[PDB]
């Protein structure tokens, strides 16, 4: 489906597979703001581990996405960014403050027990 | 006639927002703003969890989600929809449900609820 | 064009009600016991203080008065102004103040405001 | 053919469903309750009727029937009705939303605590 | 037409009742079995088929899907089956000899003991 | 190719979000165990809560994967049966013991956690 | 003159009467310096209670006076403000952070004089 | 060469960087965040102690002190000179020297140095 | 280019050794006791784990083994390679991690890590 299904103990655990287009990304933001409508969970983690390429068209839709699901009330992490990626989307130039991105996936559910739920 | 709404707890004071969404209703504001003062009202909350679009000029609620501030404690507006957060062409609380935002209006004046 | 909001502060569902002297406006007879079942509400608060005047039926009024009670649990009238009571042309519990009878329905489902 | 109602029995306080059946030949089950009100010992018991809907004109063969219980032994209690079933009430008694919780106040009624 | 055979909702364990239904063609006591297994949850749940006679030869559609509710509903169990009605043996699931002491052991598999 | 994985720490919550054929399931299936012996796995968490309709070449895999993970070193647990899929299992040789089925992917951390650890 | 500061120990209260002139603001914004400069403050409470409106030009003044109070060394309190100037001050560039507003004189010092060393 | 300076102590570890204030050496940008993914480093130091100057391109140093705010966590510059701090064309934590730039990075892992 | 490691947290001493397996470059025994009594470095290592492989060139560096034993203080040598102890044409302190090299140092001079 390019989308997972995803729940997780009163947070989310959003996989994102190896993808190339914003013709996938613009349903995308709907298809994960569809379930944290009724799901009432007070966290998502996207996980970007398997990309290895954003251009710079897509890299505002997960440029926006942390701080759109924050608006709906759900903090948002970004876990496994790669240093490919992670070079290029700084030229899109970012003011990412309340992004709280860990290192793996088993360390980014550590970071939402601390701040949901202490 | 044109008159929305208000409720008042008095500890925090509340409103719900209904389905009105034109600008010619700036009165949402002016409704608001007059017992912010005349009763001490310290926190509130929006609460437009139904609601279809705003049109695309909200600096008639995101700013008066800011001049609440100058006038009392904070503000935390209750369940944004779909097509709301979709579109951003602009900060705020911005908690998930009513059930919710009424825990943390009593921890951010420092009360609970338990027996 | 109809419009009788409500809110749900995590056990009771309150409803709210501005000046509808009107019997056109028959939906909240129904409008409230439909969502009064579909999430579990206890107790219903009705917080009818903005309301000028009843004109010669309250019976609508009454009625689900008496429905919520053998349907699921005691109803509160809130601050019934007092040019309105005198029309008497003719039981349950009531209040004087928004800010108060919402204490005492918590009393009546034993919890409590802390600290 | 259906002269079959419904019944059931758990620990002491009892119940007894209701499915649909809007007829007036439902005097069964004004008798049938009442027979194992006293065959067993049930102390109180339940209506369950979450799903009836719906009644035509006759309380009196669904509510004097919750005033015998009260005589034979105790205290019967309507569990939940429909919004557009009372929505008509040109007509007191205990009455509750669902079953989860209104065998809660059941065990209180006859001192029990399900608690661990 | 008599669109119903039973079911109940009460408090986790989400007990059933069955009446003399004894014909192949009451199939309808699946899948209203199964929707409600995910409607809510249900940890345990109960069958009280303590008024059947008899099974003709087809255990296949009431002992076959107890371990297919296995997959979802966590160890159903037999609640009060009558004499005559074990004599049909072709050739397992837990069961009691009726629902007030069927419902405290269902009661143990949930953290729930009965206290006064 | 379309069905990922993820890890928690001594744990595999694996998904399933729609299956067509033996191929695309013995890539996954093929993925499983690869991904069973490259970490170190304890207990894998499959969820299928998105399956329409199974036959007999599929629902034998899916059968059977409770045996292969469970030489392998690690229990398992299929979270998420749907009512539809599951009366379609009649046909097979019930061997399903110790398979510890679960309601959804909350109660399989429950029903795990239980096995191992706190 | 007209703008009488005085002392209440560590604390400097004010007001403000009924205003209509430009000329007050200039003649205001030295005094509210001088004697916080003599007076060792630490916190300065401002009650602008009865002003109706306050124009654009004056807003500015009393808008820079809370950095310039807070620049010298005492966390500046603006407390008592009638609502219907509020709306005059959206248009305004406002970024009141740490500006710390209240409602009335008792929410002045229930505030700040509990946010300053007590 | 290519595989120009670092190394890999306890778990928040540091990196080092020795006279070379050339453009070309963009290696220094990409050779240590292969390292990021490579082990979960947390927390890592810079330690430019020695170089004069950085002359108009901190792009490779100042935005790679960005990417592991993004990667893992809190990087910090350890004792830049009297002369490169007056050089600013244009934030983080930093420190002064690498025994007091350790031990307040052990305070955002957690542990500490003394017995 | 002919400077390898300034380098110290300054109770004890890092080191790193990265590329350079020739007889040429003798500077890191000299300027390496330089900086060893230029401050109070008690212990030292070396950490050669990227060197593949030493030629002829232990009788320079095992002399810098046999200079901080009469120096200051048990210097210790990290992760040397497969093929590296290989070579024997003929002692010290020896481990294989960084990571937990330090705590052998930390250990001989009576330092611990809590948490």
């Amino acid at each position: 489906m390019g989308i997972p299904i995803l729940k997780l103990g009163e947070c989310l655990l959003i996989s994102i597979q190896s993808e190339l287009d914003d013709h996938t990304a613009v349903e995308f933001q709907e298809d994960l703001l569809a379930k944290i409508h009724e799901t009432s969970a007070r966290g998502v983690v996207i996980d970007i581990t398997s990309i290895d390429f954003i251009d710079s068209f897509i890299a505002k839709i997960l440029g926006d996405v942390v701080s759109m699901s924050k608006l709906m009330g759900a903090k948002v992490v970004v876990t496994g960014i790669q240093p490919a990626v992670a070079i290029t989307l700084i030229e899109l130039g970012i003011t990412f403050s309340g992004v709280l991105s860990a290192m793996d996936l088993e360390s980014g559910l550590e970071k939402l027990k601390q701040e949901l739920g202490e | 006639s044109a008159l929305q709404e208000l409720s008042a707890p008095l500890l925090p004071i509340f409103e719900k927002i209904s389905v009105m969404p034109l600008i010619g209703t700036i009165d949402t504001e002016r409704a608001k703003l007059i017992i912010e003062n005349l009763l001490i009202g310290v926190v509130k909350n929006r609460s437009e969890v139904v609601l279809i679009d705003i049109t695309g000029v909200p600096v008639v609620d995101t700013m008066v989600a800011h001049h609440i501030i100058q006038a009392s404690e904070a503000v935390r507006l209750v369940g944004c929809q779909a097509m709301l957060v979709g579109i951003r062409p602009e900060q705020i609380i911005t908690t998930n449900t009513m059930k919710k935002g009424m825990e943390r209006a009593l921890a951010l004046t420092n009360r609970e609820i338990v027996e």
